[PDB]
């Protein structure tokens, strides 16, 4: 996560807000206005990577470089 | 209409190999000797309740049944699930 004032601030009104990973679409809507005037108080923007480690077969992967087999 | 599902609906909980092997595991499951309900093309298909999941089978020949549909509603105000299976390939 990192600062986005720059970007998501004017002001921006788009961010309305309201299970592990639930999604939902009175009330309890409410929303942002943010002004680069906003510190706590300016937008950031985030990315959670969430990583399937599962027994599955792998698809991303690191940019690490195979060897050859070895065997015996 | 009902019968009875005997053993059915066994799959392989997780993607590793085993052998030889008394693996016990938690997991959703069709209940053995449980009732299955039985439906016909004599004029069939309501919305089931799809509950935890759905085992599912047809006994076929003809290959008349070709797909299943899923979801809250099932009526364009949610995605909704569609699969096929026609000609030679399963599409989704
Ligand atoms: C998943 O779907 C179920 C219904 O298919 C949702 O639960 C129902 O929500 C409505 C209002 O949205 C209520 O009137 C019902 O009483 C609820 N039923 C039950 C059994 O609780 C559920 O909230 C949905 N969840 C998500 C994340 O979409
Ligand atoms: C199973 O179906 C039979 C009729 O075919 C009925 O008598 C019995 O009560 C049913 N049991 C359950 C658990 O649904
Ligand atoms: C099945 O239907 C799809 C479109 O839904 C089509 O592209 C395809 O040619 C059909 N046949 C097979 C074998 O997938």
């Amino acid at each position: 996560a990192w600062n986005s004032n720059n970007l998501d601030s004017k002001g921006n009104y788009n961010y309305l807000y309201r299970k592990p990973f639930e999604r939902d679409i009175y009330f309890p809507l409410q929303s942002y206005g943010f002004q680069p005037t906003n510190v706590g108080y300016q937008p950031y923007r985030v990315v959670v990577l969430s990583f399937e480690l599962l027994h599955a077969p792998a698809t991303v992967c690191g940019p690490k470089k195979s060897t050859n087999l070895v065997k015996n | 209409a009902y019968t009875n599902s005997f053993t059915r609906g066994v799959y392989y909980p997780d993607k590793v190999f085993r052998s030889s092997v008394l693996h016990s595991t938690q997991d959703l499951f069709l209940p053995f000797f449980s009732n299955v309900t039985w439906f016909h093309a004599i004029h069939d298909n309501p919305v089931l309740p799809f509950n935890d999941g759905v085992y599912f089978a047809s006994t076929e020949k003809s290959n008349i049944i070709r797909g299943w549909i899923f979801g809250t509603t099932l009526d364009s105000k949610t995605q909704s699930l569609l699969i096929v299976n026609n000609a030679t390939n399963v599409v989704i």
